[PDB]
């Protein structure tokens, strides 16, 4: 189950 | 950029016996960048039906792939893996050694 | 023993036309269970272990949505990072991301991680406490400040200690028949001669799972490292792993040398002799 959100660098 | 040259192992999935179907493997690892060319050779000739694993990497960020094909060994057939990568001036050929 | 769930993601930019190549893979321990490849036809998250096929259409829709969100962040990141490092549009570049959680033998949270690399070098990583960041350079430091203001670490810590662990336990249960099985290595020894003075002894371990293994040689009951060669552990292709270790010895002295194999599928270490 993947992380819900991925912040941009 | 960083550039790391691939290590190569060529080997079968199961212990190798003539007349007995098996899988020829070429495992390439420790390389960067990700683009790489890998062929399996039967008697010097490129095998067409070759599959590879999905690209993944080690903790040091270097990539690894398994290329593989179904084959039936015989006494006289010679097998190899030919690899080309940015870090290589000439393709590298490693022979399958079944006596190892 | 202990277990892990880990996701690995690679994006590679393609200068002349279109979006980057994006590949995502998910593992439980040393078993891959899912994949997405941006070059594949389905544009869906795909099963790679039979026990994940138990999961319903909502799982596949939700994992697909998230993995495409992962893809778009990576696409944005490649342009942002090109900017940070004053690079041109001509060259191809890479971002790699790994995250996941470890649980112990009790299946409780042990460790979480989230690390990120640009062109194969450390960029930024979550620290062990999951409350702070390790930024390798000033570009990464700009990202750290961005992520601190946005409380990114807090959102990750909740996932890594919560959902990650919960779903690992779930996968471990659904995949019990393989994921909780150990396969002990099948061992043998080969012998070759280079000349009439010198011999090569090779100790093989085949067909084992998980990947972790120790193979060593001893000479007369003491560890021998000189004149030995130990290969990288390698996938057999059927889910199991292989490794060997060789030693060069004087012909006739083969009996002094013993191979020792440690693996979680063996209650005690095993010894081999020629």
């Amino acid at each position: 189950n993947l992380v819900p959100s991925v912040a941009t660098v | 950029m960083i550039q790391r040259t691939p290590k190569i192992q060529v080997y079968s999935r199961h212990p190798a016996e003539n007349g007995k179907s098996n899988f020829l493997n070429c495992y390439v690892s420790g390389f960067h960048p990700s683009d790489i060319e890998v062929d399996l050779l039967k008697n010097g000739e490129r095998i067409e039906k070759v599959e590879h694993s999905d690209l993944s990497f080690s903790k040091d960020w270097s990539f690894y792939l398994l290329y593989y094909t179904e084959f039936t060994p015989t006494e006289k057939d010679e097998y190899a893996c030919r690899v080309n990568h940015v870090t290589l001036s000439q393709p590298k050929i490693v022979k399958w050694d079944r006596d190892m | 023993g202990s277990h892990s769930m880990r996701y690995f993601f690679t994006s590679v930019s393609r200068p002349g036309r279109g979006e980057p190549r994006f590949i995502a893979v998910g593992y439980v321990d040393d078993t891959q269970f899912v994949r997405f490849d941006s070059d594949a036809a389905s544009q869906r998250m795909e099963p790679r272990a039979p026990w994940i096929e138990q999961e319903g259409p909502e799982y596949w829709d939700g994992e697909t949505r998230k993995v495409k969100a992962h893809s778009q962040t990576h696409r944005v990141d490649l342009g942002t990072l090109r900017g940070y490092y004053n690079q041109s549009e001509a060259g191809s570049h890479t971002v790699q991301r790994m995250y996941g959680c470890d649980v112990g033998s009790d299946w409780r949270f042990l460790r979480g991680y989230h690390q990120y690399a640009y062109d194969g070098k450390d960029y930024i990583a979550l620290k062990e406490d999951l409350r702070s960041w390790t930024a390798a350079d000033m570009a990464a430091q700009t990202t750290k400040h961005k992520w601190e203001a946005a409380h990114v670490a807090e959102q990750l810590r909740a996932y890594l200690e919560g959902t990650c662990v919960e779903w690992l336990r779930r996968y471990l249960e659904n995949g019990k028949e393989t994921l909780q099985r150990t396969d002990a290595p099948k061992t043998h020894m080969t012998h070759h001669a280079v000349s009439d003075h010198e011999a090569t002894l090779r100790c093989w371990a085949l067909s084992f799972y998980p990947a972790e293994i120790t193979l060593t040689w001893q000479r007369d009951g003491e560890d021998q490292t000189q004149d030995t060669e130990l290969v990288e552990t390698r996938p057999a292709g059927d889910g199991t792993f292989q490794k060997w270790v060789a030693v060069v010895v004087p012909s006739g002295q083969e009996q002094r040398y013993t191979c020792h194999v440690q693996h979680e599928g063996l209650p005690k270490p095993l010894t081999l002799r020629w």
